[PDB]
């Protein structure tokens, strides 16, 4: 791949792993 | 012809059903983290399933449609699989409410893909810190740490779901959060870096890796922790004695939905044999009569779950 598309996929991801329950 | 991948269901099956039937041996720790009454549900829910196969497996070899055959049986597989992981899980339920008896514990499984991402985590960046490495380089070490951070927080993910343990259930996603952050904090500085490689740039995307191999380090010691392994339950006499009407009748299914599956699959080849036409309904209505039995059972003890 690319940097800039390496980029937006860890940011895409960290929005979504921040999201995820505990419980 | 197409006789070939209904065998080969019919002998994966089989051995499926031999790997569960270890869950009935001694049950001394839970399976899951289900309730008495979800367990209930289940063995509903999946004996359902199980009868409606139990005539697609019959039907099928009977009228020679193979690929429905093979499906029956995979479906039934499943079923019984599912039946009797709530069945083991039921039983260490009631064997261990016993006062005299003692808790056991799950051990948390860790993830092989744990040991993989780490160690390609750690060559990625001690990479990035070398202090002469090109704008290929770094882009390299990004493509693996994207990789194998991407994996790691799925397998957290994934080990999470199966954690009965709270404390632990709330690590495996606190350790992906923080991995996913300090990630996405490294790869920013590695797009800095990239076209600008400043001995300045260079020391901050060096120092954005250390908290991505602290968030690793501290994850493969957590799974590591003592307090998190497995711990075989102390069930004392009354426990067993109590958990023998469940036990007893997820074995006779599990012994006759085999012997089931093995003269379907002769069938399956040469569907003209009364003798084992004879055998199949025998082994079914003991299927049935089995499951009757330990939903019977567990309705009655169920008031005392409550």
């Amino acid at each position: 791949p690319e940097l800039d598309d390496i980029l937006y996929h860890v940011k895409g991801m960290q929005r979504i792993v921040n999201q995820w329950s505990e419980k | 012809p197409f006789t070939k991948h209904g065998q080969k269901e019919c002998d994966n099956a089989l051995r499926q059903l031999e790997t569960v039937r270890e869950l009935l041996e001694n049950p001394v720790q839970p399976i899951n983290d289900m309730s008495y009454f979800g367990c209930l549900d289940s063995v509903m829910e999946n004996s359902k399933v199980l009868g409606e196969a139990m005539t697609g497996i019959s039907q099928n070899a009977k009228n020679g449609n193979l690929p429905e055959f093979g499906d029956a049986i995979a479906t039934a597989s499943k079923a019984l699989c599912g039946f009797t992981e709530a069945a083991a899980q039921a039983a260490y339920l009631v064997g261990v409410s016993d006062p005299n008896s003692q808790a056991g514990q799950q051990g948390l499984v860790e993830p092989t893909q744990f040991a993989r991402a780490n160690q390609a985590i750690q060559m990625a960046c001690q990479s990035l810190g070398e202090p002469g490495c090109t704008q290929a380089q770094v882009l390299s070490a990004a493509t693996i740490v994207a990789k194998h951070t991407s994996a790691l927080c799925n397998s957290c993910r994934l080990a999470s779901a199966r954690t009965a343990n709270p404390t632990a259930k709330r690590q495996f996603v606190q350790s992906a959060k923080e991995v996913a952050n300090s990630t996405a904090n490294l790869v920013k500085t590695i797009k800095a870096l990239d076209g600008d490689f400043t001995e300045e740039n260079r020391a901050q995307c060096r120092a954005a890796t250390a908290p991505l191999l602290e968030a690793v380090d501290n994850l493969s010691a957590f799974a590591s922790n003592p307090e998190f392994s497995s711990v075989p339950a102390q069930i004392s006499p009354e426990g067993r004695a109590a958990m023998e009407p469940i036990v007893i009748s997820a074995k006779t299914m599990l012994e006759s939905a085999g012997g089931l599956i093995q003269t379907a699959r002769a069938l399956a080849v040469n569907p003209r044999d009364p003798p084992r036409w004879s055998v199949l309904a025998g082994h079914s209505r003991t299927v049935s009569d089995s499951i009757k039995k330990l939903i019977t059972s567990m309705r009655d003890k169920a008031p005392g779950q409550l």
